């Protein structure tokens, strides 16, 4: 249907070039949750999920759009986030836009972030 | 939709 940056979350976070211009990622989102924790939500890359907080324009356009699982959005403006002391790795989003509503799951069965890199400690930026 | 990301929430959100 449309093409998602595949594997893109684990280039964010072992290149430091992407670690340090983390946008223009096409991904799908993988969870959302039922007040600023309605924020966080799981995105997917085709090979990983992860988490990511949404804040400022991305936070008013989850409210406008009704956004939920299925979706796929560009993100546009971003950052990472380790929390390092819990090993918690999170895109911060700070704009996105959306692609598709409601697009087939690309990948259902997908490998959680932060599980991967607990087994790659050196490879983690 | 629970409390186990309260972590990322107190930490992050603010830059
Ligand atoms: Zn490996
Ligand atoms: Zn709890
Ligand atoms: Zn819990």
């Amino acid at each position: 249907s449309v093409q998602l940056s595949r594997g893109d979350f684990h280039s964010i976070f072992t290149n430091k070039q992407r670690y340090d211009n983390p946008t223009g990622g096409v991904y799908q989102v993988y969870n959302t949750r039922k007040s600023n924790r309605k924020n966080l939500i799981m995105i997917s890359d085709g090979i990983y999920h992860m988490k990511a907080l949404l804040r400022n324009q991305a936070a008013s356009k989850f409210q406008s759009m009704e956004l939920q699982r299925g979706d796929i959005i560009r993100v546009i403006i971003a950052e990472p986030a380790i929390v390092r002391e819990r090993k918690k790795y999170v895109l911060l989003v700070d704009d996105f836009e959306l692609v598709q509503s409601r697009a087939d799951m690309v990948n259902q069965t997908s490998t959680f972030l932060d599980n991967y890199f607990s087994e790659h400690p050196n490879e983690t930026l | 939709s629970s409390d186990d990301d309260d972590d990322i929430l107190l930490e992050l959100g603010t830059r």
